[PDB]
């Protein structure tokens, strides 16, 4: 049906500059992405369902 | 109405994993207490005498003691209410065989203590021998014939 | 033998979704941590 | 030698108000006072000894 | 020049204090590579062979002594060339024979009397460095023996 298809570019970056690289040298565990984890566990927790 | 056995400290992790296989089963307790050391619950706490208890002391023990039946297990804490006071207010709570025995609807069931054949917790130095919960009109049948063996 | 526990607040946001649903109960070895739920644990709360 | 000696006040509030909160979930441990820790792991990687 | 070898994962929780125990002990491989898959180091990996096989077998082997250990992978340095470059690597007696100062060290397959990994299902025999003046003599005394 076709020959020429579009094809993303970039590979995906997941560096630890942030609040996940004091986690990883004291908690010694690591979130994939703390940064919206540890900040959507503060609207959930007390606005709704 | 659900009381507290405070696990002393210096837990190892096989340990952890044993009290988390105990999870439904009768326990013997002094006197109904908010709090409680696991000290006094375990096998050692009436090894009281020179000889460690035999089938017949453990009976007359579960008569001056109460029993409980555990609920769920806190690795700090083991959770448990008793089944004289605690079952008024709370209606039915959950019990895991350990018999041979499978139950029916609608048995009374008696406790024996374990003498058809045990958790050891060796970071706290004491064993835990538990009842055998078996129907009550087996009760009169199996310990009579185990007198009978003698 | 070890079923390591995992922790229940990256749960509650999710990453991404599943698209079809899949039986669970069919295998064992293809999976590494699993638990049957009457609708409310202990191990939970 | 002295009658009357001067004493403090109020006791100390180790809350998890902030960031431990969603380690203490998340992580599954906690830094008692991560919001310090987690800062002075920063200045020792770039300025002195 | 190190070599790394990796353990593969499913490791139970003793099991990575077991190998936390053996630091400095000698481990043999079949050929020096930068990794290495952890089945070659094994016991099952000499077919199971007696007194005699290992005899055989350690010398068409290289021994190695491990250096630190990771829980992801098991760091050694072979003893032919990557010694013979740098200093010097420790090493831990498993030996009922305490060491003196100035020896030539051989190796002997374990007749006196183990680190077995059941998780990872495989045993892991491991020689004893016993003063070689003694090779020639314990040897000789256990074939006096039968």
């Amino acid at each position: 049906e076709d020959t020429e298809a579009d094809v993303p570019v970039t590979y995906g970056e997941m560096v630890l500059n942030g609040a996940n690289l004091v986690t990883a040298l004291v908690m010694g565990k690591a979130v994939r992405s703390l940064d919206d984890v540890g900040r959507h566990l503060l609207e959930m927790q007390e606005e709704q369902l | 109405f659900e009381t507290d056995i405070a696990i002393p400290s210096g837990i190892s992790r096989p340990d952890a994993a044993a009290l988390q296989r105990c999870e439904g089963r009768v326990v013997f307790l002094p006197t109904i207490r908010r709090q409680l050391t696991l000290a006094d619950v375990a096998h050692e706490s009436f090894v009281s005498g020179g000889v460690s208890p035999d089938t017949l002391g453990l009976l007359l023990a579960y008569r001056r003691r109460f029993p409980a039946v555990i609920t769920r297990v806190l690795p700090t804490r083991i959770v448990a209410c008793p089944l004289d006071v605690g079952l008024t207010h709370a209606g039915t709570v959950n019990l895991r065989n350990t018999s041979p025995v499978d139950l029916c609807n609608g048995d009374p069931i008696s406790l024996v203590p374990p003498v058809f054949e045990d958790v050891r917790l060796d970071s706290l130095d004491l064993t835990l021998r538990f009842p055998v919960p078996l129907p009550s009109p087996l009760a009169r049948e199996i310990v009579a014939r185990l007198v009978a063996r003698g | 033998r070890d079923p390591p526990g995992y922790r229940y607040a990256a749960a509650m946001v999710p990453t991404g979704s599943l698209l079809s649903t899949i039986e669970v109960a069919s295998h064992r070895r293809l999976f590494d941590f699993f638990s049957r739920v009457r609708s409310d644990a202990n191990s939970l709360y």
